[PDB]
């Protein structure tokens, strides 16, 4: 992270689509260097339906430019998410920040 | 006196830490405190030995830009950690060192399976994490011994084996600093105080010692100061090829003797000998021209001195 | 308040320190200025242009 | 330019102002031992040629 | 291009790997020269080997 | 305006290893004679004694041929220029050393 | 294999004059070309034995700036030509020589009193000139034994005239680091090393002299 920064970090980390971001609160189910899986929170669930959500990770993917792509997870095992909080970094993001 | 210089000793020694230490010299007459602190400090940054992991195998995986089940590091994040981990060897210049583990939960440096030729000195260095509890991990580690910095690029294998570039400084940071003395009845001597920074894999004292030795080995040079492979079958002799009698003896009549005599001699000088036909010359052309060689070559530096 | 920020962290106010030679251990004779900055690696890559 | 322009400059009070000096060579001397400044106000004998 | 500080005025730093390409019929005409290779293939294949 | 690059072929090769060869004129086109006589699957593709003809001269041999044709086939890849497949293999064998067991 | 370092083992000596001399060693380690050099340099500047003039008293004088009459130079001139001189003392640590002379012409080092323990390495040396042929000069010079450089303005009766004592016999050292490679290795050191002296020692003894100094303070650790 920069560590001298301007505060418009974590709008451009989150607002360009290479991190993984919680769609709906809960709690870490399962966490691996290549998936998450959140235990969905009940007031949060749609009836008749089994509250999971599963975030498959891209994991040194080639780019336009011949880079690499890769996230990396940032949550530990069974620890509350809320809707919106970041989960996974992507390049040049450290904990939801732009990091370049 | 003028020529009676009094001859630095080591004093004491204090252990702040298991990886900070502090040694004192004393006396040292006026001016030598910088020019050995200067000398002893890029000494000590440079070139003390150490021990460092060279090479992992871990059971599932085949390179280094994939993911094992069950593990929350990558094979990558796991690498940066081993080249991290410090290890005390005693007895050899190689070892090989295995870890198996299983369940939830950190794996660090103490799960190493026990060996009596190695030391872990920081026992809680994590190494990786296991979040599932039907995942296991095992992997063998090589450590050697040596000095400096050796990338694994400068240095088949079988797929599986996963290089790491190796550290073997066990030297962190030093410093120095010069204060006055209160010696016995004089007010010119100084003292030098060593502050050593390690992984803790060194003792301070044979540092020290080590690397005055070095220094001394390079002085003595300034303390006593003073002042054709050619191709095999260019060397072979000339009755190695079949040839005839006749061309033989012209031959042997010009003082040629090898095949490398015979190779400088072009087609003109050759014709222009006695007792030697067309014939002969192209006989002696077909003959050369079986083992890929023809008239008219030059050489520098030749006949060698066999 | 960077110089007040650098006094929370005991540290010269001016950000200057004095700096000695690695080669020779003598002291620079004027105090330099000594801090982090943020680089950047472009992607301009002299394996690509030889 | 900045180097030459440094170490051509005189200061009104330096480390070892206003001592003569056998020629250059003693000036470096001095200099490369802490004994003199670089910018002390002396007075050298020179050799030159025309 | 980089800075050589410790250069001469007529004096220029080129990489070898760059001065190996370039010089490559004068390194195949020297090594000839010294009976090192018999051949114009033989000097092909130690230079490629980069012995 | 698209246009296409040279190509090297294998008679390309052949007349450049010629060239950075110590021959006379008259072996130099003995070999040039040689080389436009090859294949592309690597082998003489006519009798010397068509090579001789088309040379254009009574004062040459035909020995002379047969030693150009040999300096020819030692050249890269070795066995190239042969007049059939027992010449070829042979070419080839006189290349190993006699350390090789069989 | 982890306790061996490369050693020099070309090592050059140029002779410039019969006290300048050049010094050319590698291959060496990365980086001991600097360690060597400072060292050697530091201890050749700094602590040396020899010696020295330490101060002057001339009966006509009793000021450094006091006037001489039938002589061409100053006081500070005739000062400046004491510093330079080079002398041997085989005998003791503090020995006093005279000098007298009258008549015209250069005042040399040849003119000073002969003595059984102090030498004088160069008599073609100037001391001063005689400019009339009714002047004369008589003075007295203290020659001590040291190490170094002691500046005559830190040791701060009458007619006493303080010299800086210039006990080192070097006059001049430096040296430069160059880049020197094995057949394979190629980020190795050259050391070049050029010195002048004053002509009490050659070169390459004080060279020696300096190496042996900082190889003896070494020998508590050395191992």
């Amino acid at each position: 992270k920069p560590l001298v920064g301007t505060g418009m970090e974590r709008a451009v980390a989150v607002d360009s689509g290479v991190t993984a971001v919680a769609k709906r609160g809960g709690v870490v189910q399962y966490v691996d260097a290549s998936r998450i899986v959140i235990k969905v929170n009940e007031d949060e669930m749609y009836p008749g339906e089994a509250g999971i959500d599963i975030y498959n990770l891209t994991k040194y993917t080639r780019s336009n430019q011949n880079t690499c792509i890769n996230q990396m997870p940032c949550v530990s095992l069974g620890e509350p998410v809320e809707r919106g909080d970041v989960l996974a970094d992507g390049p040049s993001t450290d904990l939801g920040e732009l990091a370049l | 006196s003028v020529t009676e210089f009094l001859k630095p000793r080591l004093v004491d020694i204090e252990q702040v830490s298991s990886t900070h230490a502090k040694v004192t010299l004393e006396p040292l007459e006026r001016g030598f405190g910088h020019t050995l602190g200067n000398a002893l400090r890029r000494i000590l940054l440079s070139s003390m030995p150490g021990c460092a992991v060279t090479e992992v195998e871990i059971d599932g995986v085949l390179h280094e830009y994939s993911t094992k089940e069950g593990v929350q590091e990558d094979i990558l994040e796991i690498l940066l950690n081993l080249k991290g981990l410090a290890v005390r060897v005693q007895g050899k210049d190689e070892v090989i060192l295995t870890l198996n583990k299983s369940g939830i939960g950190p794996v660090t440096a103490a799960d190493i399976t026990h060996d009596g030729d190695v030391e872990i000195v920081k026992p809680q260095h994590v190494i990786c994490h296991l979040t599932d509890e039907n995942a296991s991990i095992s992997m063998r580690i090589k450590v050697q011994r040596g000095r400096g910095y050796v990338p694994a690029s400068t240095r088949e294998r079988p797929i599986g084996r996963l290089l790491v570039d190796a550290c073997y400084s066990p030297v962190e940071r030093i410093a120095y600093n010069v204060e006055a003395a209160r010696v016995e009845q004089r007010t010119d001597l100084d003292k030098l105080v060593i502050e050593m920074e390690t992984n803790g894999t060194i003792d301070p004292e044979e540092a020290i010692r080590r690397a005055a030795t070095i220094l001394a080995e390079q002085l003595e040079a300034f303390v006593d100061l003073r002042d054709p492979e050619f191709d095999p079958i260019l060397l072979r002799p000339v009755d190695d090829l079949e040839l005839t009698v006749r061309s033989a003896n012209c031959l042997k009549a010009e003082a040629i003797h090898y095949i490398g005599d015979l190779v400088q001699r072009t087609e003109v000088e050759l014709l222009k000998t006695p007792n030697l036909g067309k014939k002969s010359l192209t006989e002696i052309k077909d003959v050369l021209a079986s083992r890929g060689l023809s008239l008219g070559m030059r050489l520098e530096n030749w006949p060698p001195a066999s | 308040e960077i110089k007040e920020l650098l006094k929370l962290g005991d540290l010269p106010t001016s950000g200057q320190i004095r700096l000695y030679d690695g080669r020779t251990g003598e002291q620079f004779e004027r105090p330099v200025t000594v801090g982090y900055m943020y680089m950047l690696k472009l992607n301009h890559l002299v394996d690509d242009k030889m | 330019v900045l180097g030459l322009y440094y170490m051509t400059r005189d200061c009104v009070n330096a480390k070892g102002e206003g001592m003569v000096l056998t020629g250059p060579k003693e000036a470096e001397r001095l200099y490369r031992s802490g004994l003199a400044s670089l910018h002390a106000r002396v007075k050298v004998r020179i050799t030159e040629y025309e | 291009i980089t800075v050589g500080p410790y250069l001469r005025l007529h004096q220029c730093g080129l990489p070898k790997k760059m001065a190996l390409e370039l010089f490559k019929p004068f390194i195949y005409g020297k090594l000839e020269l010294r009976g090192l290779a018999t051949t114009i293939k033989a000097a092909k294949k130690m230079v490629e080997r980069e012995e | 305006v698209y246009q296409g690059e040279t190509t090297q072929t294998l008679q390309d090769y052949l007349m450049w290893q010629v060239e950075l060869t110590p021959f006379s004129d008259t072996d130099r086109a003995i070999a040039t004679s040689i080389v436009d006589a090859v294949d592309e699957t690597g082998y003489l593709t006519v009798p010397l004694e068509d090579i001789l003809e088309s040379i254009g001269d009574e004062e040459i041999d035909i020995d002379e041929v047969e030693a150009v044709l040999k300096r020819i086939q030692r050249f890269d890849p070795v066995g190239v220029a042969a007049k059939d497949l027992r010449d070829c293999l042979l070419i080839q064998l006189s290349q190993f050393d006699k350390t090789t067991p069989w």
